[PDB]
């Protein structure tokens, strides 16, 4: 099927389409490809919940109807997590 | 006041991504069951999809008769008409209107056509190749000329008419600025001789679906190849749909077909919707909430914003003709999305209604607009 | 492949390209592959928002059987969705 | 397949009924390859229409023949057609023609009588009542008569443009003895009217009734009767509402206490398409109920049948006076002003389920399935 | 060479003085093709003396505003107060300061964001103006963006023909530009439904709001508004009241009584009906002059301070379909209150122009600039 991502940090965020059956090591392969920097150095939330870097999609709870394009869940991400993961601070959009 | 119109089935609808021209048809007269009413004349409802109301005119000129079952274009919004059932039979006359004249009353003008006419028939397909129109099948009269194609006759039609009629498969170029008939030399394994098939437009390939050949309803694809006259049979693997009749195959993207109904052998109307896509060649059922309504008999249309809109059908079988009950509904099948435009015009209608509610609103760039509005300062006076 | 935008907060913003070639005004203002460094000073992050994901499902439901869902619009976002419409038209 | 008995779409032809088989004939239409002169069919045609199978007939016909009619007045005596006056290329005529249609196994001919006496002028428009063996003819535009002849006559100014030889209206009565083949003209006495064409006429019993008409620019619609023994004229001013003041319209006699009208022309050239009914011992006006109200028609002939319809053949539907964009019309309006019988019901009952009951539609008799077979089902989704 | 008349449109806002007619904007159907609408521009601004007569021709600097199809202003203390309006590209609320004291300048436009709750872009609204108040009721627009009083029905059709549903409002706006704030007034009172293509009208301290098209419902109702105590009030008149329409144009030409003219029916068709209204007597009495064969719809009217009902624009035919937008530029001149003595004197002298031509040099400095400005254009002249 087809899950598709938000990723949201420090008034910048990244959509990414994706499989259920990728890893995360495959999303930090495509998010390396995008921002030309390391992504070893970055962290994912599940709101502050890390994931296994192995884990499939299907079993990190990222389904297609959780993630429809037009209703998706997010992830926030933290550079240069390394072992001090960066602590999570996302701006959020403006008021309506 | 609302212009709703009557009931019906068997009129000819043809689109130019802005309006339906609604013409023709006949209905069962829910006074009088025993004679069905055809419509009158002059009437043409034309409903804007755009701007999706109805508008009915009168129209002049050189006028044929009431329609149902015809074979209509619009090339260049100028209509061309030919074939159909009229209520002593059917015709092979050629008529023409044009729709571009906003000023004036529209007047139709018949066209002797020179070259071999076809028979008195209704029921058939039309492909468009630039100025030229292709007639494809059809069910009527016998050729009275020396046609290409098979012509093979319905055995009950010898117990219902003065005159029998049958099915064919015969080919005709009318061009529509000279007015020619020509009729080339095709090939490969021509199709069955069927009436209420599909016909569909993707350049030079014009694609023919269903119909019914004999009395039994069937679900096969053939494709002709109008630079090379080339006839095949293309069979889609993955799922498909059941065998059918009177479905309007309405292309909705140049990879993506459209159908929307079906009636099966069993005479039963079907009120299920199918996508083909012709690169990956595959059908595919699409989920809709018009579930409750089959038509058939209808005019399934393309608009510009990628919605196929169907107006008329019956919501039950149309054999007897007091078991007919038309439908005037106006049917939405986005397979192609709505736009931003659309999506706006869901964000007024329900959550704009019950509500009346800052104060910031400026303007920097001009003439980003001309798009858009159209009548605009006439509106809502 | 990849192109910045700037909304009216300042807030940075990275779009897939044949997400983006469907909207006619960013397409005649940015490359009118290639990524742009373009600017915002009206239209919200929120409303924008609606507009990338928006292109994201227009680009998964285009050509495809499958239900097409309808899309939930907010009352208080929707008077800035038609100002965003008036203001990009596409 | 072959051309199926169809008349071409005309306005001011002559249908006459002895209720079983209408006779068509004359008239004129619109032509569509020029329209700026107006065609004429071939005077040869005569078209049958069966009101009671619903059919239409080719007749070739003999014998001196009449001009193009584009209106003209007959009747059909005995089975017998008799025409007089019309309106034609040539001119306007006042020859008496016959046509023998009572010969089945043998074709018609015609034959042209100079009656004795004093003949009327050359007319069109006009109306005319059968009373015993004698033939009364009322009314018409036309010219003046070439002898002295009773009543009045008013010339048309507007006429005096059109044409070399001017017509206008009168209100003359004339006999046609046709035992003696002789015309005479009895005395006038009552409150006459005022001088018409396009004025309605029915047959009642032992009297006359005239209703409508156009005088001067006005196109009046007062109702008279004149009785056919004492030869008084009697005007009726009706009660309820009365229809609106209408020329070029029929009436004809539904029964012996009830007259139908349909149709008509407003002065201020509207085409009319209700529907009235009319009770002469109630003296009253009934506004008519029947679908078939949202088409307007000129020159509408209506016809009584034995099983009590109206049946009208004929009819512009626009403006006539617009004679280019003249949208002429050769469809049968059958209206349901008297019931009808079981053997019409039960040829209904045969006509409903065809497709169910195809094999009763093979078995019938002869004159029944001929009639029921008679109708050309219209067959769209048949075979699909 | 310079008698150039303002050309012929529909649309256009003209307020009054009560002297000199301000004409400003307005859109026309153009004669190469009549289906795309060509908006006449936006830096042009009409004088036409409603008693002298005559026209002027001022190009405006400033902030200017866009081409309007329709808009709102006033005329107070010689200034001019624009609100509202659509533009090519739709509609605007920007108000908008025209000061016409300035003769010895050229004009300049201000656009002033004032301070509050203003109302949402839209167009075909009402005005009153009482004391430093400019209060402003009615409108077909967009949606507003606040808690704003008043009740709002979103028209149909409108919803089809652009992604820009329009609806009609009832709502009021007090514009007090002393301090130029935005603000609101409490409703009291039966108040109206939600329309607008209406017409305004100033009692001294009370507001009389005649017709409109609520839905596609062309009704002339009228209503009756205090600008002291805020209290709504239906009034139902005697007489013969005018026919539903909209389109139409109301002008006080006294203290005790209201001029109507012309309009556009509910099942279109135009007017050039006349009717006074009597408040006192509370009674329609029909008006009659020859003009009534000439119907125009949203035809603007003004009042003169010698009583004269002045109107200029108003679509000579249909204007629904476009192609057949027949427009007009003509002045139709009405008199309800009578002509004076000086104006007896005027006509005495513009009557007789071969025969008095000697009392036509004769004349005082600005009565002669009237009369030598008042030029019937000589047919029979010249053998």
């Amino acid at each position: 099927m087809d899950v598709f991502l938000m990723i949201r940090r420090h008034k910048t965020t990244i959509f990414t389409d994706a499989k259920e059956s990728s890893t995360v090591f495959e999303l930090k392969r495509i998010v390396e490809g995008i921002l030309k920097r390391p992504p070893d150095e970055q962290r994912l939330y599940k709101d502050d919940q890390l994931l296994d870097d192995g884990k499939t999609l299907g079993e990190c709870g990222f389904t297609s109807q959780t993630a429809r394009p037009q209703a998706p869940a997010t992830v926030g991400l933290a550079f240069r997590a390394d072992d001090t993961f960066e602590a999570l601070c996302i701006e959020p959009f403006s008021s309506p | 006041e609302l212009a709703c119109p009557a009931e019906r089935s068997g009129h000819v609808a043809v689109s130019d991504g802005r309006h339906m021209f609604v013409w023709g048809g006949y209905k069962s007269n829910q006074v009088r069951g025993l004679y069905d009413f055809y419509l009158p004349r002059e009437e043409l409802w034309i409903y804007n999809m755009e701007t999706g109301r109805w508008k009915k005119i009168n129209t002049e000129g050189d006028v044929p008769p009431s329609m149902s079952g015809s074979c209509a274009v619009c090339v260049d919004r100028v209509l061309y008409l030919f074939g159909g059932h009229h209520s002593r039979g059917n015709t092979n006359k050629f008529y023409m209107l044009d729709s571009r004249s906003t000023d004036r009353v529209l007047q139709w003008e018949r066209i002797d056509c020179q070259g071999i006419p076809p028979s008195s028939k209704d029921k058939l397909g039309v492909w468009v190749y630039k100025n030229k129109l292709i007639f494809f099948g059809g069910y009527g009269y016998l050729p009275e000329d020396k046609v290409l194609g098979t012509f093979e006759f319905d055995e009950t039609s010898f117990w219902n008419s003065s005159h029998p009629r049958g099915w064919n498969d015969h080919v005709h170029i009318l061009d529509t600025e000279t007015f020619t008939w020509s009729q080339p030399i095709t090939t490969g394994k021509a199709p069955s001789p069927r009436a209420a098939h599909a016909c569909a437009t993707v350049g030079n390939r014009g694609f023919v679906f269903g119909g019914r050949y004999r009395d039994a309803r069937m679900n096969d694809l053939h494709y002709l190849n109008l630079d090379t006259w080339e006839w095949n049979e293309l069979i889609p693997q993955g799922i498909c749909p059941v065998g059918r009749s009177w479905h309007s195959l309405t292309p909705v993207s140049s990879d993506h077909l459209f159908l929307f109904g079906g009636f099966t052998t069993d005479k039963q109307p079907l009120s299920d919707a199918w996508t083909y896509c012709i690169s990956k060649n595959e059908w595919i059922q699409f989920n809709h909430p018009y579930t409750e309504k089959p038509r058939l008999w209808h005019t399934a249309c393309a608009s510009d914003e990628g919605e196929v809109i169907v107006f008329g059908g019956c919501a039950n079988n149309l054999l007897v003709h007091h078991r007919a009950a038309h439908s005037n509904e106006i049917l939405i099948f986005s397979v192609q999305p709505k736009s931003l435009v659309r999506l706006s015009l869901e964000a007024v209608i329900c959550f704009k209604e019950m509500l009346a509610n800052w104060n910031c609103l400026p303007k920097h760039l001009l003439h980003s607009v001309n798009q858009r509005f159209g009548s605009n300062n006439t509106s809502g006076s | 492949m990849y192109v910045k935008l700037i909304s009216s907060d300042g807030h940075e913003f990275i779009v897939k390209r044949e997400h983006a070639l469907t909207s006619g005004t960013i397409k005649a203002m940015l490359s009118g592959n290639e990524t742009n460094e373009v600017n915002f000073r009206e239209i919200p992050s929120h409303v924008l928002s609606k507009v990338c994901m928006y292109f994201t499902y227009k680009v998964r439901y285009t050509n495809s059987s499958t239900e097409i869902p309808e899309f939930p619009i907010a009352p208080e976002i929707a008077l800035e969705l038609l100002m965003a419409a008036n203001f990009l038209d596409c």
